């Protein structure tokens, strides 16, 4: 887990460049971390991938559908010694086992803690994620204009651009110009809006009761207090 | 719920990989939702009866170590009660046989009908544990010895030592606290010695207070001798 | 007997490409191959070249330095007027539809330069080659009667294989979905009576 | 509340003030963005409440992460601070207040146990067509809120019928109900009840509770039994 | 010249300066022991409280 | 033996700096380190004077008055074309990128004053600096052979000390969340054992 967030920082790295460019063996240190990383990575996912009681349902977990789509394409990146920015953004749905990583670490001791960890490892996930994509989409262009209306944006504009998109903000300071993009705004506009009326507000909602008579008393020095007891009601 | 899961999941325990899951029609009330929210690998709650066989699968009954059938201790009728849960022993053994059931009865008559049921099996661990008789025969015992109701229940229960220094009547206490009950069979070396021989080389040698004893020689079966004499020898088994 | 969940989570992803499949076959019919077939309207003529002139009229490019630099410099325009072999008109050549759309009024938008002078020279070494070959060997160029009543391409916007791609990886999308959901049915169905031959 | 959102909110606004009118630093603070401090206010104002115009943003890096924070914190303490809060401060109760003496209108005050039953024989015969014209308006005073069918009835008459919560053995339910200037009041018996006794002592303190208020006024109840009556003919008034 | 980081710099010293007296000072009083500020509390603790009225003008303004 | 509010409220602010050590570390990380040592990639080269000449291209610089002018002055061009030694090219010379990255096509903008000429005579105040001292002196200009090719800036835009602050600052920041920390569970665990001597 950790070395996936070393990936991630290290695509952050990389989303400060272009398209792709010519490497050897070293231009920022670029695939050379890169390349162990993916290798222990690799290894990660061999040796689980005999753990399977189930060798298909193994195959179609999303756990190494992330370290599936990154593997190969660094395999290729350093077969032909040039990078690619692709779908290493994918990385990033791996922080989903936040939560079961710091339990280990006996970090959290609680149920509800263990809840809203899951759901703001599933939200940051989801939107880096959704980020990378349309990163990917506006870096290049709508490839029947023939990649001409390309928008440079960077990574972090971004992800400025969908968390103002998804607490329904809108500047318009920074928008999709692609028609591509904006067809992945309207498919990630309604996703949004699903998993916001479906997945949370019955799990916000149980981090939401509480109980108005609790508590103690504060021992106001002077105040001689008196605790009344026993049959309680309008009346009495 | 609350006593059963301190004994049960009390830190002495030390390293037990059982994992206690509650099936009842019932939803838990808040304090329940804290108290199963305070164990979270360790305790799970499943809405159903184990009347119904899918619920019985959903709970896994059949892969299951033990059941343990816990009764009301307070009811409008005793009876009625005690044949919910011989009820409840009907359907799991019915679902899976070869299980043990664990079972709380409130009156001792109603403990016969476990017997007639088929299946139930005293020597293959399944056990009847009467509220009422042992209550009353904890404080009957009692009025013969004043004070033993508290050594017996000290002897099973998991209970916390205590390190006390001061001359206190606690430090004092807490040296009996700590002693367990143990089931063992003894070495080969006490065949045709008498009890009181091998009660005295226990617990010189080693320090062990042996009570009772397995008796069974083609008769009815292995009774507990509690303290028998020098009349009765030590079998091999 | 039953689907388990290695079985049936790739009957749904099976169906998650048969369904996707349709929908980006769906999305470029009329996001893709519109735009395609209109470019394929015009057809190839065989066209000479009637006169290449200048205007005098700048026309502000924009260069770079590669790092983000917005410097604008400015370059002649040539107009190459030709005589078509089918509407038989006076009409202008065009690099492409982006030569064309940003400045009708040119032929021959040069990649533009730092220098006014590298933008100045990029044009009339252009310029020599049409003021050299006029009216001899008379070239392939492309035409449309419907929307541009006198503009003349040199190329399309796009190739041949334009037409497969919107209409193959949908397709290979599609039947590999099919193949996920026909090999899971018939995988079980050996798995589930070849079982009963006891 | 309203405190602890003006303090957050000028706050914050102070905040994406001082670095908007300083620049990105690795930018040399070339990019600065010289907003006034309300243009700011105004800022946050169109940010919080999701309308997001456009018109003023903030244009630097440091500026945009801390646009990105605070929608983060106000969808925070918008979700989790007052939406618990508001909801102590939107309860209200739909049967209260008082009767608008109407002049011309006589009205009627009518008390005892009220029930769809009871009530729409009453009601049927005193707002007949064939009554014609009578400036008479019903009032119901019952401390049990009335039941969706009850709602529905009271709601097939507007100008005609009005229901209030409350009891006639409180004096400013009485007074709610404008007893005093009410033309008469009708009190009506539970025809079904457990015991016929009981009820009746209930309308006869009823009877007793609106002549200690205002005596001069008519009152015409029902009486389950025959030999109860004679108690309203020992109340005084 | 531009000046402005001692401000920040000053109240920065204060808050983690004046942090660590009171960390050290609650250590070394508990150090020392392993080998009138009495009616000060009461010149101005009291005016403090609430419930004096004094007190109350006092809050009201500051 | 309990941790007491002053004590637990000291733990909350101790975690929140070193949380926040890592973060504006994270952030500056490729925020500000980014831009930085892709301008330290350009080298220090000893390059000599080619050319320094006019154009005739007035730009449009923007002066004002103070209380928000928002006057727009105009300013000559100057080319400062000069021979490198390491790459040995013909390329410009630029104050810095903020410089370069505005207008490219020249060397010097000069600081925008009301009157043209006012604007005119700084133009050729640092022309006649470079007019005299031509070939003479090579002077220390940095150049990089990745980005821009034919561009030289004269200063960085950043110093030494760019490498320092933004790797200091966090650290400190997360020393001393480490510090309120320790020390509240040494004094604590002082104010627990030693309390307990009698
Ligand atoms: C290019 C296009 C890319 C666009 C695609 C972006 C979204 C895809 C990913 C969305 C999120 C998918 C992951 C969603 C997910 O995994 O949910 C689950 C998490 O709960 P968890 O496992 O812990 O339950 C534990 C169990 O014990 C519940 O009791
Ligand atoms: C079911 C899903 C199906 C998806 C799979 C199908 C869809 C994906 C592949 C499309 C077919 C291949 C694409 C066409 C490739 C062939 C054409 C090609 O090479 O394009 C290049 C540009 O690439 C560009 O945009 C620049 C970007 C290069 C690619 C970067 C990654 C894009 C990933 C995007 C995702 C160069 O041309 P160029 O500029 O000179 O012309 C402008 C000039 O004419 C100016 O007038
Ligand atoms: C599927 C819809 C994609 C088809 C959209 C499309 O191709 O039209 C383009 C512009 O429209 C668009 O950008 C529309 C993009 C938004 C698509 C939203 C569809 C959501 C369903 C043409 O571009 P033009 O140069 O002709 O103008
Ligand atoms: C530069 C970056 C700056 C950005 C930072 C901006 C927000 C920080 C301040 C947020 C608000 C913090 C203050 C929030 C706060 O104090 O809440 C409390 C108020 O309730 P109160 O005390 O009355 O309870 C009485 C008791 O008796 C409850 O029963
Ligand atoms: C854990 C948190 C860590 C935070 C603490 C660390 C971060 C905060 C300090 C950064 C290091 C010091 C900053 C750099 C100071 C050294 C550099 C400096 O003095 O900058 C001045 C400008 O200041 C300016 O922006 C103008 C604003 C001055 C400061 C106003 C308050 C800003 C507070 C912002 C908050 C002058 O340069 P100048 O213009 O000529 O160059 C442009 C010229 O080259 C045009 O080409
Ligand atoms: C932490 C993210 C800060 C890193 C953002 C960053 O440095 O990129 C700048 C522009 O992007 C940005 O303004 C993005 C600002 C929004 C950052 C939102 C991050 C929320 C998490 C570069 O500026 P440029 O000149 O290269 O374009
Ligand atoms: C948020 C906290 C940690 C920042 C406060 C730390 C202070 C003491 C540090 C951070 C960066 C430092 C500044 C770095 C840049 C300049 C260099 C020079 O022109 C004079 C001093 C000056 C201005 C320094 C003064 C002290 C300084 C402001
Ligand atoms: C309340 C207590 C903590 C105040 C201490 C704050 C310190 C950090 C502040 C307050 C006074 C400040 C000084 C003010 C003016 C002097 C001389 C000047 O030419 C350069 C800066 C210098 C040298 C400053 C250094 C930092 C400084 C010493
Ligand atoms: C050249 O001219 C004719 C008539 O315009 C045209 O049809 C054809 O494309 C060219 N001829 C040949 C043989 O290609
Ligand atoms: C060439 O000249 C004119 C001008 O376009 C045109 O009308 C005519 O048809 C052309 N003749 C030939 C032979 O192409
Ligand atoms: C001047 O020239 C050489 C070669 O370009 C260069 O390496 C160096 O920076 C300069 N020489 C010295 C001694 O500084
Ligand atoms: C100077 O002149 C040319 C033009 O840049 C260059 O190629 C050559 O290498 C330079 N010579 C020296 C000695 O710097």
């Amino acid at each position: 887990f950790a070395l996936s967030i070393g990936a991630l920082v290290i695509y952050f790295i990389d989303s400060s460049n272009p398209i792709e460019s010519c490497q050897n063996f070293y231009k920022d240190f670029t695939l050379q971390i890169d390349m162990a990383f993916n290798v222990f990575f690799l290894l990660y996912f061999g040796l689980r991938f005999i753990a399977a009681n189930d060798k298909l349902w193994f195959w179609l977990e999303v756990n190494s559908v992330v370290d599936f789509f990154t593997v190969p394409p660094v395999f290729v990146s350093v077969y032909l010694n040039r990078s690619w920015l692709g779908l290493r953004f994918l990385r990033a749905l791996r922080l989903i086992q936040f939560s079961e990583i710091l339990q280990f670490l006996n970090i959290l001791k609680t149920s509800n803690s263990i809840k809203l960890v899951n759901l703001l490892s599933i939200f940051i996930s989801t939107w880096l994620t959704a980020a990378g994509f349309i990163h990917l989409v506006e870096n290049s262009g709508d490839p029947w204009e023939n990649f001409q209306n390309n928008q440079a944006l960077t990574y972090w504009e971004c992800v400025y651009l969908l968390m103002v998109t998804m607490s329904t903000v809108g500047y318009g300071d920074v928008y999709a110009k692609t028609t591509l993009g904006r067809l992945f705004m309207v498919f990630f506009i309604l996703g949004g809006l699903a998993m916001f009326a479906s997945y949370v507000p019955e799990i916000i909602e149980l981090i939401g009761n509480r109980k108005k008579y609790g508590g103690s008393y504060s021992a106001v020095s002077g105040r001689k207090h008196i605790v009344v007891c026993g049959h309680i009601t309008l009346e009495s | 719920v609350s006593n059963f899961l301190k004994d049960f999941l009390h830190k002495d325990r030390d390293d037990v990989n059982v994992e206690i899951v509650f099936l009842h029609n019932i939803s838990p009330n808040l304090e329940l939702e804290a108290l199963f929210k305070r164990h979270f690998t360790q305790v799970e709650f499943y809405q159903g009866s184990v009347l119904n066989p899918h619920d019985l699968a959903r709970v896994k009954i059949e892969s299951a170590d033990a059941c343990l059938i816990l009764a009301n201790k307070y009811c409008a009728d005793p009876d009625a009660e005690d044949a919910s849960n011989i009820m409840r022993v009907i359907s799991i053994k019915n679902y899976h046989p070869k299980i043990r059931i664990i079972t709380q009865m409130l009156q001792y008559h109603n403990k016969a009908h476990l017997l007639n049921i088929p299946s139930w099996n005293w020597k293959e661990g399944d056990d009847a544990i009467c509220l009422a008789e042992l209550k009353l025969g904890f404080i009957a015992q009692s009025c013969l010895a004043q004070g033993l109701s508290t050594m017996l229940a000290n002897l099973f229960s998991m209970r916390s030592f205590i390190k006390i220094e001061e001359d206190t009547w606690q430090k004092y206490y807490l040296e009996g606290v700590s002693n367990e009950m143990y089931t063992e069979y003894l070495s080969s070396a006490f065949v045709g010695l008498s009890f009181p021989t091998v009660c005295e080389l226990c617990f010189v040698k080693l320090k062990l207070l042996m009570i009772a004893i397995e008796y069974k020689s083609a008769n009815r079966e292995s009774r507990i001798l509690i303290n028998p004499g020098n009349h009765l020898k030590i079998q091999e088994g | 007997y039953e689907y388990t969940e290695a079985e049936d989570k790739s009957i749904r992803l099976g169906l998650f490409l048969i369904i996707s499949g349709v929908v980006s076959l769906f999305i470029f019919g009329f996001c893709w191959l519109s735009p395609a077939l209109q470019d394929l309207q015009a057809t190839e003529a065989n066209c000479t070249v009637l006169s290449v002139q200048q205007i005098g009229e700048v026309f502000e490019c924009t260069f770079t330095c590669g790092a983000d630099c917005r410097g604008t410099s400015q370059y002649p325009c040539v107009q190459v007027y030709v005589n078509n072999s089918e509407s038989n008109s006076r009409a202008l050549l065009h690099s492409d539809e982006h030569q064309l759309l940003t400045n009708p009024k040119c032929s021959y938008i040069p990649p533009c330069k730092r220098e006014n002078q590298k933008n100045l020279e990029s044009v009339m070494n252009w310029q020599q080659y049409w003021k050299d070959e006029i009216g001899s060997q008379p070239f392939t160029c492309y035409f449309n009667q419907h929307q541009r009543p006198d503009d003349v391409l040199l190329h399309r916007t796009h190739d041949e294989i334009v037409l497969l791609h919107c209409f193959l990886w949908p397709l290979v999308t599609f039947v590999v979905g099919v193949l996920i959901v026909v090999l899971t049915i018939c995988a079980k169905s050996l798995a589930v009576k070849a079982e009963a031959m006891k | 509340l309203l405190s602890i959102f003006i303090s957050t909110w000028l706050t914050a606004a102070g905040f994406i003030h001082l670095v908007e009118n300083s620049g990105d630093p690795w930018e040399n603070f070339q990019n600065n963005q010289a907003l006034t401090y309300w243009e700011c206010v105004y800022l946050l104002m169109v940010t919080m409440s999701t309308v997001g115009y456009g018109d003023v943003y903030a244009k630097t890096t440091l500026g945009r992460l801390f646009m990105v924070f605070f929608i983060l914190g106000g969808l925070a303490m918008f979700a989790s601070y007052v939406p618990e809060i508001i909801e102590l401060i939107g309860n209200r109760k739909k049967y209260g207040g008082s009767y608008s003496a109407v002049s011309g209108r006589k009205h009627i005050v009518v008390c005892g146990h009220i029930t769809l039953e009871s009530v729409s024989n009453f009601l049927k015969d005193f707002l007949h067509k064939d009554r014609d014209d009578v400036n008479v308006e019903i009032v119901f005073l019952h401390n049990i809120s009335p039941n969706l069918e009850l709602e529905a009835l009271f709601k097939r008459h507007f100008t005609q019928v009005e229901f209030y919560q409350g009891s006639v053995l409180n004096p400013h339910d009485l007074a709610r109900v404008k007893i005093e200037s009410a033309d008469a009041c009708l009190i009506l018996a539970n025809k079904y009840c457990a015991d016929p006794d009981a009820e009746d002592a209930s309308n006869i303190m009823r009877v007793i509770s609106i002549k200690n208020y205002h005596p001069k006024i008519r009152i015409i109840t029902q009486m389950l039994q025959y030999h109860n009556k004679a108690h309203l003919l020992n109340i005084p008034s | 010249q531009r000046m402005w980081w001692a401000f920040l710099a000053s109240s920065m010293v204060t808050f983690f300066g004046g942090l660590f007296i009171i960390l050290l000072w609650r250590t070394l009083k508990y150090l020392w022991t392993v080998c009138w500020m009495t009616s000060v509390k009461d010149w101005a603790g009291v005016m403090i409280s609430a419930q004096t009225l004094t007190g109350r003008v006092l809050v009201v303004l500051v």
